[PDB]
């Protein structure tokens, strides 16, 4: 017997949607400076590539 | 053949390598006096050079007359 009311989480499901879109669009699409690295990570020195 | 069509256009570029191509600002008007001024200073370099025998031959020749 559960003894409480049933044991559950929380999530809000509107707000993670919406910052979902906003990050997939225009956060991901911010001009480079505003862009940093990780320190573990080691990219091209061109700037055009895609990687 | 056409592999080699599309290697010639992809070296035929301006960053062409994946690799370290970045680009580079510069001034025209700083380096036309940078090379102009290499000209001379190297000039000095050896006349300078040139003035050293004739102090160090001038040194030989007092003691050659104060021997």
């Amino acid at each position: 017997i559960c003894k409480g009311n049933v044991y559950a989480m929380e999530i809000n499901l509107q707000a993670n949607l919406w910052k979902s879109f906003l990050y997939s669009n225009v956060a991901l699409y911010l001009p480079d400076s505003y862009k940093y690295t990780p320190a573990n990570v080691k990219l091209p020195a061109n700037t055009n590539t895609y990687e | 053949a056409a592999a080699a069509m599309t290697a010639t256009r992809l070296a035929s570029s301006y960053m062409p390598s994946s690799g370290s191509s970045p680009s580079v600002p510069s001034s025209i008007i700083a380096e036309e006096k940078l090379l102009a001024l290499l000209a001379e200073l190297e000039a000095l370099s050896r006349q300078l050079a040139a003035l050293t025998q004739q102090v160090s031959e001038l040194r030989e020749q007092q003691q050659q007359q104060n021997k």
